[PDB]
Formats: structure tokens, C-alpha cells, sequence
């Protein structure tokens, strides 16, 4: 899951 | 409410790239072709116009006549009166032209003349014949 | 966040609200007056803080009440109810604490737990703490399951879980204070390095990353806004969705080229019409000038009609010369209005081959995070858990993640080397039949009141079954097992005599050559104290590298590294390991993902226990007997250590409520 991502964290399609 | 900026995602377009397997690759060729089709058309007119450009070579330089600079006068030498009558035959009410031809009369004297000699130079007749052309 | 509101957040609860789980137990409170709720809430948070402040020692109901104040420390049935609910659901006194009140000399109820994965261990520890007779059956010869830590000499590297994804509200935060794990922070910096062996430059790097995230937002917009979620009856994958976006971007790149080159023609074509007009004027001029010359031949003196003639022709020639001056004027505007547009084309391509390649590495990063081909992830839901991200720097466990399951294993009845073969659950109890993985004909049977099954989803998935449920699991559960995704990702561990890479940098990409190999050794980690580099194999590649030998793999690894640091800076690796999770019979994969046509809700079905039919017909409805915990069962925290650990807590709570009853609901 996105949450796994440590390196260049996907930003797109997220609610920030 | 909207895509990210400058991404283009209309309902309509979405459907046309999904409709079948290579409906994606179809439309991207119609365009690749449209583009080449227009791109050659471009060179064609670029080619057409380059030929018409060369025929206007030299411009209108060997055809320009220097400038008659002359002081606008008030009185009507018989010469000028006749130039007039004939300008009228050829120009109708183009007072500007009639004035240019006669060389030394303002666009108004030209107008004035019209009422002044109206009877003597049958300007009614003259003008009706300008219209017969 | 801090004080008592820090604690609420660090335990993943709204500090000023009562959760649906609390409503369940305290429906007196939550359907009652505001005032009391706030008292309640406080008591809760307060207690949390206390346990949080010091998790090396158990928090008793006494210790709690002692440290409360009036008005709060005034109602003791409240306080007690709260403290007990907390303890029951593992919000306090979980993990490894010194007990004060030593253990319940005789036990109550008996539980078999399949697998000593972390979910397993966490659940056991709870149950044991709750005075239950707990035994775990591990098929492997170590605990920890998918938390595998490679050890040899001084080399230490997890082929399993490896990162703590931030302490911000992370149960692992607690566990880390309870256990000698050595957490180093991971520095975010990540250079990429295309196939050639040379860095991507900041320019590109940033322009592609930005376009990638641009393309994600996009897919999301298709999903929620445009509702693009079924395609000829099949659920739309994220993979597909990305393509459809990329195409629509490629297409617009062209629609733009077309219109800009269409302005050029519409213009270049006025120019034509004008050049024509102009060439017909040079005509009438030429010929008029002839005429006026002929008429200035007639040498004076001359009758007036002949004098008129010259003058007339003169004016007429001037008239026409004005005009062609006005057109040379016009001709001049348009002529540059072309060196205009021709100077600003729109963009040539949507993305280059060098671009689409770096863009791939960004898709590998997704495939690694979801352990799968994006062609498989659910469009609407792949990221359905994103709201529950922890905060803070991700971390590594410098002394190897295993250090944790092992810690958790202490105090516990764990039968290692024992492969469950059959689960038999019935109105009056359960028996689990297991063999011995060494000599397999040698059989075991365990009778118990309840079974907690922490079998990995890939296991639960085997066709044909590696474990048999008796009776067969109801269709609602098995469909969830099909629908759900259980992916795969591998690790390559490289041990050297010396550091030959950038010591101050922890990660660094390698961009692949094709779309197809996008995940092949796409990412490296300098994480450990010793000279170890570790590389991910992800996406489609994961599955196919399993079929290749360790050398042919370590080769491609060294290849790439040489490529990046120079053929002679990269020595023969002293020790090498390669994970193969899909092959591993006790994993059958690495962790779950929400596959296309699944939702997060399936994770909920994974967790719903099973209640046997009745023995004697017409006898009343039985207790539920078969329970499930594990990474595939926790909707809000899938695929992770804390996620599992948390589901373990959850089931142990639910099972204890079932067999020891719950005194706190009154
Ligand atoms: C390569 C990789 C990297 C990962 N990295 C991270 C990370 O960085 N951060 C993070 O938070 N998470 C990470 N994870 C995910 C995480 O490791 C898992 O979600 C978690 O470890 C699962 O624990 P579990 O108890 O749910 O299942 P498991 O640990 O798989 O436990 C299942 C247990 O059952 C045993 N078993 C299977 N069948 C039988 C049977 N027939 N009879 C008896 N026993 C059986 C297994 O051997 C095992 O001990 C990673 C996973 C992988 C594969």
C-alpha cells in the first residue's frame, strides 16, 4: 500500500 | 471538481479511447495523419507564396511619380474649368479625385463649383451620363 | 500532539470523541449526557498517557486510580470499566511488560493458534495474560513468520519486513521502547541512475516525478469524479487507468500540434490571397504607367481633352499606388506573424523514451509498495487505507527485525516444526490436526475451545488446499479469500568487505531499460552498520526472478552497481542471499493488496469469525469457534507489521470477551 512507500513517496491522489 | 491543471479529461474523450482495444491507437493515428496532411499543405502554400513573392520583385519602384506640390488657388482659369467638366464626366462625385486632377483646388471649391456652374456646364446632364457607366 | 491528547492520537483514537468500539461497551455513556462523555474521554486518555509514559511495567487499576484527580478519581466503577476495556483490547499492557500481579495459577479456556507470525505472537501474549491456555503451531523452525532476518557473522539484513513506517501513532513505537531494537532513521534522499550508469539530472528527475504524481491525482479523478470504474464488465485496474490517462495526455499533445499548425495555414493563406491581389496590382500599374507614358509623349501644347488625359492617368496611377502601399503594409504584418508562430511550436512529444523510462521507475515504486503489477490493484481502492498513515521518519531496525518476534516469543508455548493440516471446529469444540515437517507421517491432535488462524493469505489461497477446514468455510469467507489480492516482492542482499557507495545515502534507484523490467532490481538500500546493500525486486519481475538462480541474479546486481560506481570499485560480494516469497510454502507470497474488484471491506470479511452449525439439531445457536488475525484481516493497516500485531491484539480481545466474558459492559 502507499503507506509502505519510504523512498520517493507517491503524493498524487491523496488527501493532503 | 476538476483534473489537475492542464491534464485534459473530458467525459467525451475518455469514452473514445476506451470503446475498444486499439481505439486508443486508432485515434492517435487519425491525428498523426491529420498532422502530416496539414504539414505538407503548409509547405505547399509556403511554396506557392514564395513564387508569388518573387513576382513582386523590385516592388513598384520604376512606377512611382515624384510629387506635384502646388499652392491651392481661388480663381478658375478656363483651362481649370475644362479639366473639371471632364473630371466630372469621369469621376461623378469623387470630389477628392476631381480635386487631385485639377491640381490646385480644395475639395470644397470643387464642391462649390458644382453649384456655381451647375447651369452653364449642364452638370445635371454630365452627372447622369457618369451613371450610364 | 501532547498531554492527554497526545496519548489518544498515539493510540490511534480521536481525543475528543468516543469511537464506535467504545459506544459498544459504554452505551450508557455515549447515549447519555455530554458532561459524562468528557469525563469518560478524559479518564481514557489519561490512562493511555500513563501506560504510554512507561510501557516497561504493567498498568494496574490501582496504579491508575491513584494517579487520577477529582472529579475524575471520584467514580471508581467508571475508572474500573475504562481501565479494563483498555486492557482487554490491548490498548494498555500489551507487548512485553513486567507484571506486578503474577499469573493466574490455573487457566481458563484453551486456545490453539495457527502460526507464530507476529499477529500470532501478539495474540498469544494477550490471551496468556488474560489467563488462557494458549499454544501456537508454527510450521517453520523459527518464529516471526514473514519477519525474516538474515544473520551471519556481523551481517544483518531482513528479507522480510524491514522498515517501521514512522512512530506517529504506531503500536511499534511502544514495542520499540519495550525491546532492544535499534532504530536508525532513513534519510529521504534518493538519486536515480538510468540504464547507462549515470545519474538522472535534477531537471528531469523533478519534472518526471512531478508528472507521475500529476498522473496519479488524475486516475483518482477518473475514479471518484468521472466514475470510470467498470470496463466491459471488468473492474478497472489502476494499471489500466494510468494508461488511459497517459493516452489522453499523448492525444492532447497532438490536438495541440494540430491546431497550432492549423493557425499557420489559415494565416499563410490570407498571405496567399493578398500576394495574389498584390500581383494583380503590379499588373494594372505596369499597364497604367505604360498608358500615362504614351500620354506624356503628346508634346505640348495640347487640346484640353489631351491634357485631361495625362492628369487623369496621373491621379489614377497615384490612387493605385496608395493601395499597393497599404498592401505591402499588410503583407508586412502577416509576414512576421509567421516567424512568430513558427518560433513557438507547442511541445513536440508527450514524454520521451528517456522520460517514459524514469516514469516507469515511479511505477515500480508503486508495485513495490503494493507488492503487485498495477494491472491488478483496484482503481477505486488500492489506497483506501491512506488516511491512517503514521507520522514521522520511517525507520530501520539496525539489529534486525527478528529481534521482535523473538522477543515476543518468550514466555510462550510454541510448537515449532508443526504443520497444521486440518481444522475441525464444531458446536462443542475444535481439534486441529498437524504433522511434523521433519518426518511427516508423524501426527498430532489438539483439542481446544477456539482456534485463531493467522495463516498467510497466500496459504489460505492454495489450490489445492494446504489446510482443510472441516466443515468447509462458508462461501462468504472463501469469496473474500479469492477476491482479495496477495502479492509478492523479493529482496537481494549483498555483503561486502568494504563500503563502495555513498555512505551518507540510504537509498538509490536504478531505472530499468523496459516497461517490462521496471521493477527488476529497481531500488537499493544502504541501511545497516556492516557494508550491506540490499535490492528490491518488484512488480512483474518479482515473480519471474524466483525462477532464476542466485548467481545470475547477483550478476545483474553487480552489473548495475559497476555500471554506477565503476567496474573496479565493485568487488565480489563475500555473502549473498535471495528471497523467494511466492515459492515459500508457508507464505505463498509477501503481503496483500486490494485487488481489482475487491474493496477494503474484504479485509473486514477476513476478520469475521466462524460459528459452527449446531450438533444436535434444534439445539440453540453456538459460540463462534474459528477466528482470524493477520495482515490480511486489518482493513485500516494492511500489509504491515504493526497491522498484523494489531489484528492479533484485536482477536485476543474478541476471543477473551467470548470465553472469559466481559465484566466491563455493565
Ligand atoms: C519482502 C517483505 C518486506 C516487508 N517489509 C515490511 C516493512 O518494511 N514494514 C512493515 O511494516 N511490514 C513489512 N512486510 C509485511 C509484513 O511482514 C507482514 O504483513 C507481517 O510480517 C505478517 O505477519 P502475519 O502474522 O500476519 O503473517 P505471517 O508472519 O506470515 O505468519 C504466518 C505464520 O504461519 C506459518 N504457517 C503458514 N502455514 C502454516 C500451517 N500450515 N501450519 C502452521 N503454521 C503455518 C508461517 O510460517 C508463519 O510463522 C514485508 C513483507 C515482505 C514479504
Amino acid at each position: 500500500a502507499r503507506t509502505m512507500q519510504t523512498a520517493r513517496k507517491s503524493t498524487g491522489g491523496k488527501a493532503p | 471538481r476538476k483534473p489537475p491543471k492542464g491534464m485534459f479529461l473530458s467525459q467525451e474523450d475518455v469514452e473514445a479511447v476506451s470503446a475498444n482495444a486499439t481505439a486508443a491507437t486508432t485515434v492517435l493515428r487519425q491525428l498523426d495523419m491529420e498532422l502530416v496532411s496539414v504539414k505538407r499543405q503548409i509547405q505547399n502554400i509556403k511554396q506557392t507564396n514564395s513564387a508569388l513573392k518573387e513576382k513582386l520583385d523590385g516592388g513598384i519602384e520604376p512606377y512611382r511619380l515624384p510629387e506635384v506640390i502646388q499652392k491651392c488657388n481661388a480663381r478658375w482659369t478656363t483651362e481649370e474649368q475644362l479639366l473639371a467638366v471632364q473630371a466630372i464626366r469621369k469621376y461623378g462625385r469623387d470630389f477628392q479625385a476631381i480635386s487631385d486632377v485639377i491640381g490646385n483646388k480644395s475639395v470644397v471649391q470643387v464642391k462649390n463649383f458644382f453649384v456655381n456652374y451647375r447651369r452653364r456646364f449642364n452638370i445635371d446632364e454630365v452627372l447622369q451620363e457618369w451613371e450610364a457607366e | 500532539p501532547s498531554g492527554v491528547e497526545g496519548a489518544a492520537f498515539q493510540s490511534r483514537l480521536p481525543h475528543d470523541r468516543m469511537t464506535s468500539q467504545e459506544a459498544a461497551c459504554f452505551p450508557d455513556i455515549i447515549s447519555g449526557p455530554q458532561q459524562t462523555q468528557k469525563v469518560f474521554l478524559f479518564i481514557r486518555n489519561r490512562t493511555l498517557q500513563l501506560w504510554l509514559d512507561n510501557p516497561k511495567i504493567q498498568l494496574t487499576f490501582e496504579a491508575t486510580l491513584q494517579q487520577l484527580e477529582a472529579p475524575y478519581n471520584s467514580d471508581t466503577v467508571l475508572v474500573h470499566r475504562v481501565h479494563s476495556y483498555l486492557e482487554r483490547h490491548g490498548l494498555i499492557n500489551f507487548g512485553i511488560y513486567k507484571r506486578i500481579k503474577p499469573l493466574p495459577t490455573k487457566k481458563t479456556g484453551k486456545v490453539i493458534i495457527i502460526g507464530s507470525g507476529v499477529s500470532g505472537l501478539a495474540a498469544a501474549r494477550q490471551l496468556q495474560s488474560f489467563g488462557m491456555d494458549v499454544t501456537l503451531l508454527e510450521a517453520r523452525d523459527r518464529v516471526g513468520g514473514r519477519v525474516a532476518t538474515f544473520r551471519k557473522g556481523n551481517y544483518v539484513a531482513d528479507l522480510g519486513a524491514m522498515v517501521v513506517t514512522g512512530l506517529g501513532g504506531n503500536p511499534m513505537a511502544v514495542v520499540s521502547k519495550q525491546v532492544n531494537m535499534e532504530l536508525a532513521k532513513i534519510k529521504q534522499k534518493c538519486p536515480l541512475y538510468e540504464a547507462n550508469g549515470q545519474a538522472v539530472p535534477k531537471e528531469k528527475d523533478e519534472m518526471v516525478e512531478q508528472e507521475f504524481n500529476r498522473l496519479l491525482e488524475a486516475t483518482s479523478y477518473l475514479s471518484h469524479q468521472l466514475d470510470f470504474n467498470v470496463l466491459n464488465n471488468k473492474p478497472v485496474s489502476l494499471g489500466q487507468a494510468l494508461e488511459v490517462v497517459i493516452q489522453l495526455q499523448e492525444k492532447h499533445v497532438k490536438d495541440e500540434q494540430i491546431e497550432h499548425w492549423k493557425k499557420i495555414v489559415k494565416t499563410q493563406e490570407e498571405l496567399k490571397e493578398l500576394l495574389n491581389k498584390m500581383v494583380n496590382l503590379k499588373e494594372k500599374i505596369k499597364e497604367l504607367h505604360q498608358q500615362y507614358k504614351e500620354a506624356s509623349e503628346v508634346k505640348p501644347p495640347r487640346d484640353i481633352t489631351a491634357e485631361f488625359l495625362v492628369k487623369s492617368k496621373h491621379r489614377d496611377l497615384t490612387a493605385l499606388c496608395k493601395e499597393y502601399d497599404e498592401l505591402a503594409e499588410t503583407q508586412g504584418k502577416l509576414e512576421e506573424k509567421l516567424q512568430e508562430l513558427e518560433a513557438n511550436p507547442p511541445s513536440d512529444v508527450y514524454l520521451s523514451s528517456r522520460d517514459r523510462q524514469i516514469l516507469d521507475w515511479h511505477f515500480a515504486n508503486l508495485e513495490f509498495a503494493n507488492a503487485t503489477p498495477l494491472s491488478t490493484l483496484s482503481l477505486k481502492h488500492w489506497d483506501q487505507d491512506d488516511d491512517f498513515e503514521f507520522t514521522g521518519s520511517h525507520l530501520t531496525v539496525r539489529n534486525g527485525y527478528s529481534c521482535v518476534p523473538v522477543a515476543l516469543a518468550e514466555g510462550l508455548d510454541i510448537k515449532l516444526n508443526t504443520a497444521v493440516r486440518q481444522v475441525r471446529y464444531t458446536a462443542s469444540g475444535c481439534e486441529v490436526i498437524a504433522v511434523n515437517t521433519r518426518s511427516t507421517s508423524q501426527t498430532f491432535i489438539y483439542k481446544c475451545d477456539a482456534v485463531l488462524c493467522t495463516l498467510p493469505l497466500g496459504v489460505l489461497k492454495q489450490q489445492p488446499p494446504a489446510v482443510q477446514f472441516v466443515p468447509p468455510l462458508p462461501e462468504w469467507k472463501t469469496s473474500a479469500v479469492q477476491r482479495m489480492g496477495f502479492g509478492n516482492l523479493n529482496k537481494v542482499v549483498l555483503c561486502f568487505d568494504r563500503v563502495f557507495w555513498d555512505p551518507s545515502v540510504n537509498l538509490f534507484g536504478h531505472v530499468g531499460s523496459t516497461t517490462a523490467s521496471r521493477g527488476e532490481l529497481f531500488l537499493f538500500w544502504n541501511l545497516y552498520k556492516a557494508p550491506i546493500l540490499l535490492a528490491l525486486v518488484a512488480g512483474e519481475a518479482a515473480g519471474i526472478m524466483e525462477n532464476i538462480s542466485d548467481d545470475v541474479i547477483v550478476g545483474r546486481c553487480l552489473a548495475i552497481l559497476k555500471g554506477i560506481f565503476g567496474s573496479s570499485a565493485v568487488p565480489q560480494p563475500k555473502e549473498t542471499v535471495v528471497s523467494r516469497w511466492r515459492a515459500d510454502p508457508w507464505a505463498r507470497g509477501s503481503y496483500s493488496y486490494v485487488a481489482a474488484g475487491s474493496s477494503g471491506n474484504d479485509y473486514d470479511l477476513m476478520a469475521q469469525p466462524i460459528t459452527p452449525g449446531p450438533s444436535i439439531p434444534g439445539a440453540p445457536q453456538p459460540i463462534p469457534r474459528l477466528f482470524f488475525a493477520g495482515e490480511h484481516t486489518i482493513r485500516n493497516y494492511p500489509a504491515t507489521v504493526h497491522g498484523a500485531l494489531l489484528s492479533g491484539l484485536r482477536e485476543a480481545g474478541r476471543i477473551a470477551d467470548q470465553f472469559l466474558g466481559a465484566m466491563y459492559t455493565l
